[PDB]
């Protein structure tokens, strides 16, 4: 289980794991998977929240790409093609203005 | 044939346009720049235009129009109130000669849960499911979720 990633407005605990499968469960519902994410082709190796929107979220895997998700969409919105390595780690941009990964 | 997508200002008309022809969609501004892309269906290829409702946008879609002959009228089930100030507006545009020239594929959208707006309500709201007049089309949608899919492409096949 590589990273976790937390919604804070509202209860949540995202998590990455390894097995190629990003599960999000619910504390108030006292950890129930609540949803499962899917869209992989590797390991999942981290996953943050933009927290901005924690509500959106971006996935980094090595196989270099990177899906940005929409709740509706327990799959990114879309895989964009990253690396030409792998996508290790994605960040977010501080300010709420403007956005970079 | 040069096809039209009106809807709203804010509406990310565009969202739906994008998640169209690019699966994953585009901000939630429709447009505001000029927009076409010319589709094959059916190999017809028509240019579905996205028209915000930049305000301006939606003045704009007045002034230029001529040439067209069929079009996607996008309208919210979700929005009672522009809704509603519009639909008395873009009934009689379309009633305004030229939009005669064209079916009225209308997309209403936001169609999603606990809240959204009653099919049969804004049908004979507009009186509007009616058949005074053209080959038209109704379809369910928050296009935004994308709700019709080959549907769309497909009925609208038909002729």
């Amino acid at each position: 289980i590589r990273c976790i990633a937390v919604h804070p407005t509202q209860p949540f605990i995202l998590t990455s794991s390894d097995d190629m499968l990003i599960k999000l469960w619910d504390w108030d519902k006292k950890w129930s998977c609540s949803q499962v994410f899917e869209g992989h082709t590797h390991y999942v190796m981290q996953i943050v929240i933009n927290p901005k929107d924690n509500n959106q979220f971006a996935s980094a895997s090595l196989d270099r790409t990177i899906k940005v998700w929409q709740l509706g969409s327990s799959s990114p919105n879309f895989t964009l093609e990253g690396h030409e390595k792998g996508v290790n780690c994605i960040d977010y941009y501080s300010g709420g203005d403007k956005p970079y990964l | 044939m040069r096809i039209l997508m009106v809807g709203l200002d804010g509406a990310g008309k565009t969202t739906v346009l994008y998640k169209l022809k690019l699966g994953e969609v585009i901000t939630t501004i429709p447009t505001i720049g000029f927009n076409v892309e010319t589709v094959q269906y059916k190999n017809i290829s028509f240019t579905v235009w996205d028209v915000g409702g930049q305000d301006r946008i939606r003045s704009l879609w007045r002034h230029y129009y001529r040439n067209t002959e069929g079009v996607i009228f996008v309208v919210d089930s979700n929005d009672r109130s522009r809704i509603g100030e519009a639909r008395e507006v873009m009934q009689r545009m379309l009633n305004e000669d030229e939009l005669r020239n064209a079916a009225w594929l209308v997309f209403a959208n936001k169609q999603d849960l606990p809240e959204a707006m009653s099919a049969a309500e804004i049908t004979e709201k507009l009186g509007l499911h009616s058949i005074r007049n053209r080959p038209w089309f109704i379809q369910a949608t928050c296009a935004t979720s994308g709700e019709g899919l080959y549907e769309g492409l497909e009925w609208l096949s038909n002729s």
